[PDB]
Parts: structure tokens; C-alpha cells; sequence
């Protein structure tokens, strides 16, 4: 933030500021599903139709 | 009053390239000391009369 | 650079490369002289002309 305000007595005053910092690091995830062919692919998509 | 890890170091900083492929190799020189020959199959063989 | 090319014997091998960095941080400089604006326009020497 910026310092605050002030009454004028003879000279401005310079003040000072700081600022901050955060760090993050990222992950990998993954999720996987096994199916054969013949299941539902080559005979018909009953279930997994909405996989 | 900034963090040193938004400092100079990291967020006061540009990358550059031009240290890139600029150490060369030995210049080839196989050429001048042996010849090339083609193949086509598993091996080859020479041979000559006398 | 990479690895050098190798009889293909057994199995193949995965290797890895290595990355190098340098960092140089520039600096600050200055000069300053000094002189009286009455004592360079009182001048018909024509010195200090190439100031």
C-alpha cells in the first residue's frame, strides 16, 4: 500500500514501499482405463459408449 | 523493498542465445585419408589377380 | 553436445545432454564537472568551447 496521507509541516516526507512474492509449482495427474477391443468396440457400444 | 526472488536474479533478467553452437567441432578430414564405398547387402568382398 | 554414436549391441541405451548458464549483472556510472555560467559566457578565449 501507499503511505498515508499527510499535513503539509514545512517538507514532504519520502516514505518508503515494499512489495511481496509467492511461489508455486505445478503437478502431473492422469487417470487411464483398460477395454479390449472386442468388448464393445467391434460387437457394439453398450456400455463404455459414454466413456 | 522487493524479494530477491523478484530481484535481478529472476524478474530483472533477459535471455539470451549468443553462446549457442558457437564451439565448433574439428573440421572433417576423413576424406583426404580414405575413400568411400557403397554397399548394398550384408558385407562385401574384394578381390584381385596378382 | 551429445553422446557419440556407438555400436547398436544388447539393448539400446537412453542417455541425456547437459545445459550450461551465466549470468552477469550490468552497472551504474557517471561523471560530473562543475562551472559557473558567468565565468563561460565571460570568455573570448574561445577554451572551453569543447567541454
Amino acid at each position: 500500500q501507499f503511505p498515508k496521507l499527510r499535513e503539509w509541516i514545512g517538507q514532504r516526507v519520502i516514505k518508503d514501499m515494499a512489495a511481496q512474492g509467492y511461489q508455486i509449482t505445478n503437478k502431473l495427474f492422469e487417470s487411464t482405463v483398460g477395454v479390449k477391443r472386442t468388448d464393445i468396440e467391434d460387437d457394439n457400444l453398450g456400455v463404455y459408449g459414454p466413456l | 523493498a522487493i524479494i530477491t526472488p523478484a530481484l535481478i536474479s529472476a524478474l530483472k533478467t533477459s535471455f539470451q542465445k549468443h553462446f549457442q553452437d558457437a564451439l565448433a567441432t574439428a573440421p572433417s578430414t576423413y576424406l583426404q585419408v580414405a575413400t568411400v564405398i557403397p554397399s548394398t547387402t550384408a558385407s562385401n568382398t574384394y578381390g584381385w589377380l596378382g
